């Protein structure tokens, strides 16, 4: 009468570091309580008020952001269900760019009020059923809730006001530069064809100035020096090669062989005309700028100085296909001169110095390009990289909007008509799947409530008062964050707009998230392995 | 994982089905055990304490005191067949095979879906029914010495060797009905059992005084 | 300092005398009861539990003692000699391993009454003799043309075992298999099962698939797509070199100093492939079959003769093709001839068993090798029922040897203790007494069938003895199910003469030399 | 706090959020700017470092002051951090920064 | 114990020990899989050592990914194992039966009973269950209809209601288009692809190849409207002399020359390609796409990217035979005699890039014998599950293809074969009648478990649908939605007959070898 | 499948130093031997010899 041993079956034959986890309370609840706390703790840093937050991953590394999904990548997540939001989120950030926190948030109160409908007496098949057939009627009911399309996006007032809401929400004091500077960068790439490439826009970050010094650059930069004596090219005539800048040799085997006393004297001396001869003729067609990505002998150098070249060595091969596409130009593999049609151009490349780092600009005078580039300054290494996640947010919502250019309002005005008519759309349905579709309603109150504490009022009087004016009949009202009390302004007169992309899938995915956490009924885990990670990720 | 485990991290549950497969294991533990006490066919058991000292003996209520075990069921099965031994002075090896069988007939549904509670009342009405049916079938008799010999006899031929057996039912009747007074309870403090060890286990007897 | 001094050095033990003797006997004593009950028709089987995590789940006696790690020395004996027996004969593994342990432990008796050992061991001789001579003389013929008794052979040789269930098809499949592994070249009669019989298990399916094949198969793929994956009657050619450029085993430099040298070098590699190519294709074959790989030059080069290449069979199964379908291996193709050209497979064909390819060249005419094809419920199920046709196919072979046959459960040995009884009644020396000890020990077969029948081994083995001790009796033994005497003339249970002379003759042996054994030494190095 | 059988984050990790880390964080700062206060107009001093392997650095700069320092409060180093980009843009006042900073923060 | 006594460090239990040891191992994981039958099964999470999570619901997958360390448990798994190898479905049920056979033969076995009867009713009972089985299965032609309602029956137990909709028109498809007359199914032929950037109802059937590798030129053309295809196994790079050749020369223009001709050879191969592209398609509206299994250097990547030529080097080794197949040309190991003929065609190829990686479609075949399912999803735990009830209902309507018989569903035939075995108790001989009742309450367990699943009562349930099915005769199985009798044929409840036959046969024969098993030993140290 | 556990029931309720042998082989043959042993020891001291 001292010990409780194990049960006879599977208890008995579990290893010793597994662990086994079945029926509501042990598996489901605890899975809700841990997404649930996720969400908590990404809950601050949401909306154009959220405060951000030093994170120290596993390396010492510190980040200061207020973007969810980044906040979630650092954040050494280990319970298997918050691992699972953590999918989803990262999910609709590569799928959108944004509503990375929208997915959290609104993943923690479907599952909050889930555990709620398994306590009052429902079970997981009859909430997973309305909650799917709630998000069908919020999916049916989206397209009917946009209030303005982008009508233009080869404009750079449209672009900049359509992005400001975009980047509000992180860098709040100052978006409207930022909208300025991304919209400049997003209007020099997206040609007359439909397409727009994310990867054109690049970003320099360079210390010292504040981000108020930022500007667009049409063109390359590169944290480099010139290898030769030029260090400025006026009407440039780029020639690239992906080989190094040095005579070939064989690939199997390079042997000198010497057999009299004429030959080895005069080896030196053909290799040093052969490869003037070979520089010569490169520069014989007007070239004044050779890019290589490989090595530079020193006679090449010296007969690249000779001739008055500009030698820039690319390391990785990545800027050189991006310089490539900026100059219009083709990558020799071999040495032999360019033809007219492979040779790049460029208005301008020189050797600059800005801050204290020498970088090599390749500067077009026309607002035109394959590829534009944003100079990023600043007083803090975080505080560039924050701005560059901000530039990335934005470049992204360009995207979507090329994509789709639909846009709905924000400040929780899409989410509280979301919630009122799918509420209204509870009443009509008779059976237990009205729980469900009434709770998966409330469940949108999260966004207004969290934009509300973030700004400091009163999240029930801004709720109370968003419902008693789209009872009244306006569905563009959302939170005034201008004000000390609780008050509500339109915002399609705000110019506070969402892509209607990013709310379908951030809905969808958060849909999808948390049913798929509520379908789990039993746990296996296994013994924690302290393995140096799998050779996959390398 | 439990609520339990929760507030007490070192705390050791068993819930639901577990706990019943685990009390129901140990029923069947102990009914394996004691299965081969019943009868007077049975096997004697040999048991050797932590000092060194033999006990051999065929009782239940012995094996059960001198088995080795720690589980809680076993401790419930233990006190429930003291008590038997205490009040009854007979029946501990029926005690315990009977609540093994009845565990393992009751678990023969259980596992089919079938509540507890459902079988319990099944268990109380079957019990009420055979109650009945056992004051009908009780023989009641005039106790003259033949009918008391043959009960001591019964007992004994269980306990011991059958010689030994028959030697001892003289004994104990005898015995019984030295110090029995009419229509009065019987003392069995008057009753002095003494301990020799120089002759054999038949030289056992009755003297009609004390020693 | 001063440190201790003695002769031997440290960790060196010694035991010696009675105790010496006493501890041989109850470790093989204790060896025997370890398989006392996998014995006779109703023997329950064994799970053991292999270091390497598998599952060892049989009824051989064998099996069971080799997977089991002892320390004392008589034990290693023991196991040893039980693998000397599975090997010898292919069967009466735990026959004579129980055998073993009873003449043991009746001569324990005889060292416990001032006999000196050699005594006993010139009487266990002697018995030995006269065992073998009684084994001779109540053995009787058999017409190995008759497929009907060599099936029932083989059913009285499998019925102990798991697969006694589908036995009709067991033994059809060991009888066709050894009969098609039967040669004879150059006057030398040979059945090479351990080469040229293989087993092939393929977990699924069910056991009544189970078949052996007029040819045999190999887990492999068509090097290419293109190539027929089913051909009718292929001619087969098989090599064990490769198709491909390789090396030289002398040190080889070139040196290059015009510029066509290293295209043309190229070439003269890709010419040697096309002329290996064409020297196979000039001998018209249907698909070839090496050992060492082949280029992709080689396979488009075959491909364009309408070849099916096999790229990598190992030695043994390239062997098995070429003794299944008539073919020769060769090393450099251009020496290819006709002859060595493997013309008698009727059908090349290569299916999808499961989630694998398998080729099958089936329907040889007069193969020489074969593959039985096994499936079941899983592979340790597929695994009992191999050594399960390899005990049947070591019976099948031991007939075919020896044509003689003796009766079985338990009549041979209680017909022998009988003669060895009334021999040793004409015995005036002390040699008699272990002499008849002997003899009764022979009796510990009967009386373990019996035991695991479940039946009452005093009263049956009592009848068994009085039944013997008549005039035409010796084939009068046990029903080991029913658990009864019968006539084993009626029960058809007959056993080969060899598997009980090799039975009779190790346990003997291994009496004798655990006998002769005194003063263990252990603790030295090498 | 709850035990939570199965936590959120792996055993280890601090987290501090409210007013009293971000006093904390200008607390910080405050004693990163005191760490150059002295060194600072024509009156200023000079302070003497040594690293482990013994080698001594003696500067009146104060971007190589904080350099030296192991700071490795997430908040103090923002200090450092800009006192290395007022180096690099302009060379002179990289003590002034600290001090302003840490004067706004207090 | 002897073993112990020889060999002081060794584990034995015998017997009765054995016995219980072996039939607590079945309990457990019957006990743990109960809640996997059916569709309105339970759905299991499994994390392992490293932290990936798996959602599963496979009686296989779980078995693995069991965390158990027991001999019965590792013999369950290999039949479970081998059942999955050879027909793809049946696990679950498979583990349930074993279970329920062990227990129904312990409940016999602790009244003092041998296990040897019990195993020769279990023998007796199965041949009966087999010519019960033969009797009851439904011959008919494997129409579309068909087929679907098999795969539907297999995905709705795997997956969820819409996902087993979409996912059963994508694999009678797919089945079907590889499909010859009389001719064995290759399932190699159907590649399964993963995407991870859309939702798991987006998941389709392309007919022709996905490849996971794009062009490496930049310059290559990112869409081909009418395409030929060049399947090819020819190395297009840089290859070294076998024998050690090495290059000598006395001034750098001889080193010059060396260089250029060192490629000769690769460009010469290069050139007839070209040639066959420039005589193939005089136009620019043909396209060329030369799909290579060795690798290609960056030289001959531009000389075919000049020529307007899409060029994938190091492609998977199955991939030949399936572009052979689907577009139609020949793979080549030599360029030695290529003709036009030996082109396959497509009528639509272009690259498609997700994220880092990039995938090549090529659509728009004649009529392809091998296509390839796109598994989508937005998580990788939702792919491997996808990928997991894909190959299940491929097995599924692949084994109801090879035998056109069909058997019902939904416990019906348990039911139907429980009471046919009841009724032949009585022929059989000897004590092996308790056997034989075993081996039928064993086989009642599938309804019970459904029932028990469906959140019925398993005794209500199976004794009104015991009654239907005497009182009529019909094979009636459970309605998961209203625990009323239900006649699967009608409804389109389908099981496989290979399935069933195979659950028999080895439950059966592990079972009975399990029975018979009187000792475990571990002396192997 | 690398170890045997214990069999449910007496076995896994038997404390951690107790012994238990049941059957003739493990308790009536090792009594037996026991008592042979004790008697050879004394053996030797038996007569006037
Ligand atoms: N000026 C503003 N006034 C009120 N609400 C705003 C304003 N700008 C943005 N928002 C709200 O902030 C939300 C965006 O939060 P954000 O921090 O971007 O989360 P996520 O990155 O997950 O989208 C939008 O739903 C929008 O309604
Ligand atoms: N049906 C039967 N009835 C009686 N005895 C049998 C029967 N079948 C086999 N035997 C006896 O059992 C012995 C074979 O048992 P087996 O398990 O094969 O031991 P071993 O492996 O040592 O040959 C034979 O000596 C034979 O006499
Ligand atoms: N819609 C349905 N209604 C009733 N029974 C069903 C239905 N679908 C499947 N079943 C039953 O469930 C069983 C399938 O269980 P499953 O989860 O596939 O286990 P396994 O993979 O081991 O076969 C089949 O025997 C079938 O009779
Ligand atoms: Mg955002
Ligand atoms: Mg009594
Ligand atoms: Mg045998
Ligand atoms: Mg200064
Ligand atoms: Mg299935």
């Amino acid at each position: 009468a001292l010990h409780v041993p194990k049960a006879p079956g599977f208890a008995q034959m579990l290893k010793e570091g597994a662990k086994h986890f079945s029926g509501l309370e042990e598996a489901v609840y605890r899975n809700i309580q841990a997404c649930k706390e996720l969400a908590q703790t990404t809950r601050t840093a949401y909306g154009p008020n959220g405060m951000n937050k030093m994170v120290i991953n596993h390396l010492e590394k510190l980040f200061v952001t207020n973007d969810a999904a980044t906040i979630l990548r650092e954040l050494e997540v280990q319970h298997p269900a918050a691992k699972m939001i953590v999918m989803a989120s990262h999910m609709q950030e590569q799928e959108v760019g944004d509503g990375t926190n929208f997915v959290l948030v609104f993943a923690g109160a479907l599952l909050e009020l889930a555990e709620e409908l398994l306590r009052i007496g429902l079970s997981v098949s009859e909430v997973i059923e309305g909650y799917e057939i709630a998000c069908r009627k919020a999916h049916e009911i989206l397209p009917n809730l946009v209030c303005c399309s982008a009508k233009n996006l080869r404009d750079i007032d449209e672009v900049s006001s359509l992005l400001r809401t975009s980047i509000m929400s992180k860098q709040y004091g100052n978006e409207v530069f930022l909208a300025k500077l991304i919209a400049q960068a997003c209007v020099s790439i997206f040609p007359d064809s439909g397409h727009f490439n994310v990867d054109n826009i690049r970003v320099c970050k360079i210390l010292g100035s504040g981000i108020s010094s930022s500007s667009v650059l049409h063109g390359m930069v590169f944290k480099k020096e010139t290898e030769g004596d030029v260090t400025s090219v006026k009407d440039a005539k780029i020639a690239v090669y992906s080989c190094p800048f040095d005579g070939m040799i064989t690939e199997t085997k390079g042997t000198v062989l010497i057999k009299t006393a004429e030959e080895l004297m005069n080896f030196s001396k053909g290799e040093e005309n052969l490869m003037d001869a070979q520089v010569k003729a490169i520069a014989d067609t007007g070239a004044n700028v050779v890019v290589t990505g490989g090595k530079v002998a020193d006679m090449a150098l010296h007969y690249a100085n000779k001739y008055n070249i500009m030698l820039v060595r690319l390391n990785s091969k990545w800027d050189l296909r991006r310089l490539c596409k900026t100059v219009g130009a083709t990558a020799l593999p071999r040495l032999t001169p360019p033809v007219l049609e492979e040779m790049g151009h460029c208005d301008s490349v020189y050797l600059s110095e800005v801050g204290d780092t020498q970088v090599v600009v390749f500067k077009h005078e026309k607002e035109d390009g394959a590829i534009s580039t944003i100079v990023l300054r600043g007083s803090t290494d975080n505080l560039m990289d924050d701005i560059e996640r901000a530039v990335d947010d934005g470049v992204n919502t360009f995207k979507v909007l090329t994509r789709d250019k639909r846009l709905v309002p924000g400040g929780g005005a899409t989410e509280i008509e979301l919630a009122k008519q799918i509420t209204s759309y509870g009443e009509t349905c008779p059976g237990l799947e009205q729980y469900a579709i009434k709770k998966f309603a409330e469940a949108f109150e999260a966004i207004p409530r969290a934009l509300a504490e973030n700004s400091g009022v009163k999240a029930n009087e801004v709720i109370s008062k968003l419902y008693a004016v789209h009872q009244e009949g306006n569905k563009n009202v959302g939170l005034d964050i201008e004000a000390e009390v609780p008050a509500v302004k339109d915002m399609l007169e705000a110019g506070i707009l969402d892509t209607y992309l990013g709310k379908y899938w951030a809905i969808k995915l958060a849909t999808n998230a948390a049913v798929t956490v509520l379908r789990v009924d039993q746990i296996i885990m296994a013994k924690p392995a302290g393995g140096p990670k799998p050779p996959s990720g390398k | 994982m439990a609520a339990v485990k929760t507030l007490n991290p070192k705390a050791e549950v068993a819930r639901a089905q577990a706990a019943l497969a685990v009390n129901i294991s140990a029923a069947r533990g102990l009914q394996d055990v004691l299965r081969t006490n019943l009868g007077p066919k049975g096997t004697m058991k040999m048991l050797v304490s932590g000092a060194g000292d033999i006990k051999l003996t065929k009782d239940g209520n012995v094996l059960l005191h001198e088995m080795q075990i720690q589980h809680p069921t076993a401790s419930l099965i233990a006190k429930v067949a003291t008590a038997q031994d205490d009040i009854t002075g007979d029946g501990t090896t029926s005690n315990v095979l009977i609540i093994g069988e009845l565990l393992k007939q009751a678990d023969l549904y259980i596992s089919e879906g079938l509540h507890p509670r459902i079988i319990t009342e099944g268990f109380e009405a079957a019990k009420e029914k055979a109650l009945q049916f056992l004051e009908e079938v009780k023989v009641s008799r005039e106790m003259d010495r033949e009918t008391l010999i043959d009960v001591a006899r019964t007992s004994l031929r269980t306990k011991v060797h059958a010689e030994l057996a028959d030697v001892l039912t003289e004994a104990v009747v005898d015995s019984i009905l030295a110090i029995k007074k009419q229509d009065e309870p019987i003392d069995l403090f008057m009753i002095e059992i003494m301990e020799m060890k120089h002759k054999s286990e038949t030289d056992t007897s009755l003297i009609r005084g004390l020693v | 300092g001063h440190r201790p001094v003695l002769v031997l050095s440290q960790n060196t033990k010694r035991e010696s005398g009675r105790k010496v003797q006493s501890g041989n006997i109850n470790a093989a004593k204790t060896i025997a009861d370890i398989i006392r009950t996998c014995l006779g028709p109703k023997s329950m089987m064994k799970m053991l539990l292999d270091p390497m995590g598998g599952i060892v789940m049989t009824n051989d006696g064998n099996a069971i003692l080799r997977e089991i790690q002892v320390q004392h020395p008589a034990a290693k004996s023991m196991i040893e000699i039980s693998r000397t027996q599975d090997e010898e004969v292919g069967d009466g593994t735990t026959s004579v391993i129980i055998l073993a342990g009873e003449m043991l432990s009746v001569a324990e008796h005889f060292l416990e009454q001032q006999m000196h050992p050699t005594v006993v061991i010139s009487a266990y001789r002697k018995a030995l003799d006269d065992m073998i001579s009684t084994l001779k003389k109540i053995s009787i013929p058999v017409d190995i043309s008759d497929s009907d008794m060599m099936l029932n052979i083989i059913n009285s040789s499998i019925t102990t075992k798991a697969i006694s269930r589908w036995s009709s098809l067991a033994c059809n499949i060991a009888l066709d298999a050894v009969k098609m592994v039967q040669f004879e070249e150059n006057g030398r009669k040979e059945i090479d099962i351990k080469k040229y019989a293989r087993v092939e298990k393929i977990p699924g399916g069910i056991i009544e698939d189970s078949c052996v094949l007029r040819g045999v198969m190999i887990n492999k793929d068509v090097t290419h797509p293109r190539m027929r994956r089913y051909i009718k009657n292929p001619r087969i050619v098989l090599l064990d070199s490769s198709l491909e450029y390789k090396k030289g085993e002398s040190q080889t430099d070139i040196e290059i100093t015009r510029e066509e040298d290293f295209t043309r070098i190229l070439q003269m590699e890709e010419e040697y492939i096309q002329q290996l190519c064409e020297d196979i294709i000039q001998l018209k074959p249907d698909v070839v079959i090496t050992e060492k790989g082949i280029s992709d030059l080689a396979q488009h080069y075959l491909m364009r003769a309408n070849i099916t290449a096999i790229r990598r069979v190992r030695k043994t199964d390239n062997n098995r093709i070429a003794r299944a379908c008539g073919a020769r291996i060769v090393s450099r193709p251009e020496e290819l001839r006709e002859d060595d050209v493997g013309t008698g497979a009727g059908l090349l064909e290569i299916k999808k068993i499961g989630d694998e390819y398998f080729t099958f060249i089936t329907d040889c005419k007069d193969p020489k090798a074969c593959t039985i094809l096994l499936r079941g419920a899983s592979k340790e199920i597929l695994s009992e029922v191999e050594r399960n046709l390899q005990d049947a196919m070591q019976v099948c072979r031991n007939v075919l040897l020896d044509p003689q046959l003796v009766p079985g459960g338990g009549a041979s040995e209680m017909a022998v203790a009988h003669a060895l009884t009334e021999k040793s009644k004409a015995m005036t020396g002390v040699e008699q007494w272990p002499y008849r000890a002997v003899a009764q020990a022979l009796e510990v077969i009967p009386r373990t069938l019996i035991q695991n029948c479940g039946a009452s081994t005093i009263r049956l083995l009592t009848s068994l003895r009085a039944k013997h001790t008549q005039e035409n009796c010796e084939t009068w033994g046990v029903n080991g199910e029913t658990g009864t005497l019968v006539d084993m003339k009626e029960l058809g249970i007959w056993e080969p003469l060899a598997v009980k002379l090799q039975t009779y003759k190790t346990a003997v042996e291994t009496a004798v030399l655990l006998l002769r054994i005194d003063d263990i030494v252990s603790g030295h190095k090498k | 706090m709850m035990p939570t059988p199965v936590i959120l984050l792996k055993e280890g990790t601090d987290s501090s959020q409210g007013i009293p880390q971000l006093v904390s964080n200008i607390s910080a700062c405050q004693v990163i700017a005191e760490a150059v206060r002295t060194t600072l107009g024509p009156r200023g001093m000079d302070k003497l470092i040594v690293d482990g392997r013994g080698k001594a650095t003696i500067s009146n700069d104060g971007a190589t002051i904080l350099k030296l320092l192991d700071v490795v409060h997430p908040a103090a180093k923002t200090l450092v951090d800009i006192a290395k980009s007022q180096d690099a843009e302009v060379g002179d006042g990289t003590t002034s920064v600290t001090l302003l900073a840490a004067e706004f923060l207090k | 114990a002897a073993v112990k006594t020889l060999n002081p460090k060794a584990e034995v239990a015998r017997a009765q020990a054995a016995l219980a040891v072996n039939i607590s191992a079945a309990r457990g994981l019957q006990d743990v899989l109960r809640t996997n039958l059916g569709p309105k099964g339970t759905m299991k999470m499994l994390v392992s050592g490293a932290g990936d999570i798996k959602l599963t619901k496979d009686g296989n997958v779980l078995l693995h990914e069991m965390q158990i360390q027991h001999p019965t448990a590792s013999l369950i798994a290999k039949v479970a194992t081998a059942q999955d190898d050879i027909t793809g479905d049946g696990t679950t049920s498979n583990v349930l039966i074993i279970g329920e056979l062990l227990k129904q033969a312990d409940l016999y076995i602790s009244e003092g009973l041998h296990p040897r009867i019990i195993t020769e009713g279990f023998e007796a009972a199965k041949e009966k269950a087999l010519q019960f089985l033969e009797e009851v299965k439904v011959s008919r032609e494997m129409d579309r209809e068909t087929l679907i309602d098999v795969a539907r029956t297999s995905l709705r137990t795997k997956v969820h209601a819409e996902l087993a909709d979409v996912l059963t028109e994508a694999v009678v498809d797919s089945i079907l288009a590889i499909k010859k007359q009389d001719e064995p199914i290759d399932l190699f032929m159907i590649e399964i692809m993963e995407m991870k950037h859309k939702s798991e109802t987006d998941t389709s059937l392309i007919r022709g190849l996905v490849l996971d590798h794009g062009a490496r030129h930049p310059d290559m053309k990112k869409r081909v409207e009418d395409a030929y295809i060049l399947t090819c196994n020819v190395s297009l790079e840089y290859e070294k002399t076998e024998v050690n050749s090495g290059f000598f020369y006395k001034s750098a223009e001889e080193r010059e020359k060396l260089v250029k001709a060192e490629r000769k050879f690769i460009e010469d191969r290069v050139k007839k390609i070209i040639e066959l592209k420039r005589k193939v398609c005089g136009d620019s509206d043909k396209g060329f796409v030369v799909i290579n299994q060795k690798g290609i250097d960056p030289f001959s990547l531009d000389a075919l990217s000049k020529e307007g030529i899409v060029a994938l080097r190091r492609a998977k080794r199955r991939n030949m035979e399936r572009l052979t197949l689907a577009c139609g040309g020949v793979a080549l190991n030599s360029f030695d005699d290529l003709s036009p003929d030996c082109l396959g065609h497509a009528g639509l190829v272009y690259e498609y890039t997700l994220g880092e990686e990039k995938f090549t479609f090529i659509e728009k075949c004649n009529n392809p014998r091998s296509v390839t399912l796109l598994i989508k999803g937005p998580n990788k735990h939702t792919l491997t599950q996808i990928k997991d009830a894909v190959r299940d209902g491929l097995r599924a309507v692949k084994n109801a293809i090879d035998d056109g018989c069909v058997v019902p569903g939904a416990g019906a035939v348990e039911v139907a074969m429980a009471e046919a075995l009841i009724k032949h108790k009585p022929s059989v001989k000897g004590r092996a009648q308790l056997g034989v009742q075993a081996f039928a309450d064993a086989l009642l367990i599938i309804p019970k478990v459904l029932a028990q699943n469906s959140g019925f009562d398993l005794q209500e349930t199976l004794v009104k649908i015991q009654a239907e099915h005497s009182e009529s005769g019909q094979l009636v199985g459970v309605d998961l939605n209203t625990g009323e009798p239900m006649v699967a044929a009608e409804v389109g409840v389908w099981d496989n007959y290979c399935v069933k036959k195979q659950l028999l046969h080895s439950c059966t024969v592990i079972a009975t070898n399990i029975l018979l098993v009187d000792e475990i030993m571990r002396a192997g140290m």
